[PDB]
């Protein structure tokens, strides 16, 4: 989770994209934007002789 | 009487019926809806469509 700078409307909070998936909630309590953004991926690697 | 006499004053109100269909809606970067079609009313609004 991070924090956002975008501005909701006093009722929206989704972090639908362009393939719909979630980059944006607000806090129950606090009404405050978090962007979500996983910690991971993949692609691997040896080099040798 | 309760059933006669009373006074109305000038008002009118518009009454519609909704309907099944599909829309195509634009949203801008305050997200805010700021503008649609119709694409079931004319060719060139299917065009836009699809
Ligand atoms: C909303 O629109 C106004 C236009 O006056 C603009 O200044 C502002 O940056 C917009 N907010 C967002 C969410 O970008």
């Amino acid at each position: 989770l991070t924090e956002s700078n975008k501005k909701f409307l006093p009722f929206q909070q989704f972090g639908r994209d362009i393939d719909d998936t979630t980059d944006a909630v607000r806090d129950p309590q606090t009404l405050e934007i978090l962007d979500i953004t996983p910690c991971s991926f993949g692609g691997v690697s040896v080099i040798t002789p | 009487d309760s059933s006669s006499g009373w006074t109305a004053g000038a008002a009118a109100y518009y009454v519609g019926y909704l309907q099944p269909r599909t829309f195509l809606l634009k949203y801008n970067e305050n997200g805010t809806i700021t503008d649609a079609v119709d694409c079931a009313l004319d060719p060139l609004s299917e065009t836009k469509c699809t």
